[PDB]
């Protein structure tokens, strides 16, 4: 049906 | 904890559904963990060796919206409620942890960074034990080794009440033996 999507992100360091 | 995080939402609702429906995402991509989502719940995914890996319970059969058209899952191991799709281009990959360490932190969906003792292969108990509502949204997170390198996903917790005392993870070992099998 639908796709998962990237809505957002976490940054490391 | 020696490591930090912080996030960024870089899509709101209304272009989320619809990216959902072309499976096309063009807007840049960066980062070693993603915040992810279907129509009715979100959850987080995690790149190790230039594998996005995220929890089957999230995100069962569906591809991954990608610049150029849905990425169809690489990697399905229902056994470990573990999925995976090739890691979009500019996703900032981690490699796994070869030091052993049982000093381990969990990164949430709201960017905590939480220490996790090392149990076992796939567990661990929180050093302080934290409400439910504050952990849940981050399965497929990572499990982090001192030195910033991956020891598993995200999968589970155990908890009485309402609040987590323990959470279960994929060893980042169950990932190899997934891409193992061809
Ligand atoms: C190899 O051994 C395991 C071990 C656990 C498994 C398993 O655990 C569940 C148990 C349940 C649970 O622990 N409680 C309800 C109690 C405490 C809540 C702890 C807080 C956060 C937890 C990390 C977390 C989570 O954030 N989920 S989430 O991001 O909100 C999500 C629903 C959008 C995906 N996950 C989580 O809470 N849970 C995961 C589920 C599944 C599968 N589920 C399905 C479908 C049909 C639902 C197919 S296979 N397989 C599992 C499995 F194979
Ligand atoms: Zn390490």
């Amino acid at each position: 049906k639908g796709s998962v999507v990237i809505v957002g992100r976490i940054i490391l360091s | 904890a020696p490591i930090t995080a912080y996030s960024q939402q870089t899509r709101g609702l209304l272009g989320c559904i619809i990216t959902s429906l072309t499976g096309r995402d063009r807007n840049q991509v960066e980062g070693e963990v993603q915040v992810v989502s279907t129509a009715t719940q979100s959850f987080l995914a995690t790149c190790v060796n230039g594998v996005c890996w995220t929890v089957y319970h999230g995100a069962g059969s569906k591809t991954l919206a990608g610049p150029k058209g849905p990425i169809t899952q690489m990697y399905t191991n229902v056994d470990q409620d573990l999925v995976g799709w090739q890691a979009p281009p500019g996703a900032r990959s981690l490699t796994p942890c070869t030091c052993g360490s049982s000093d381990l932190y969990l990164v949430t969906r709201h960017a905590d960074v939480i220490p996790v003792r090392r149990r076992g292969d796939s567990r661990g108990s929180l050093l302080s034990p934290r409400p439910v509502s504050y952990l849940k949204g981050s399965s497929g997170g990572p499990l982090l080794c001192p030195s910033g390198h991956a020891v598993g996903i995200f999968r589970a917790a155990v908890c009485t009440r309402g609040v987590a005392k323990a959470v279960d993870f994929v060893p980042v070992e169950s990932m190899e033996t997934t891409m193992r099998a061809s």
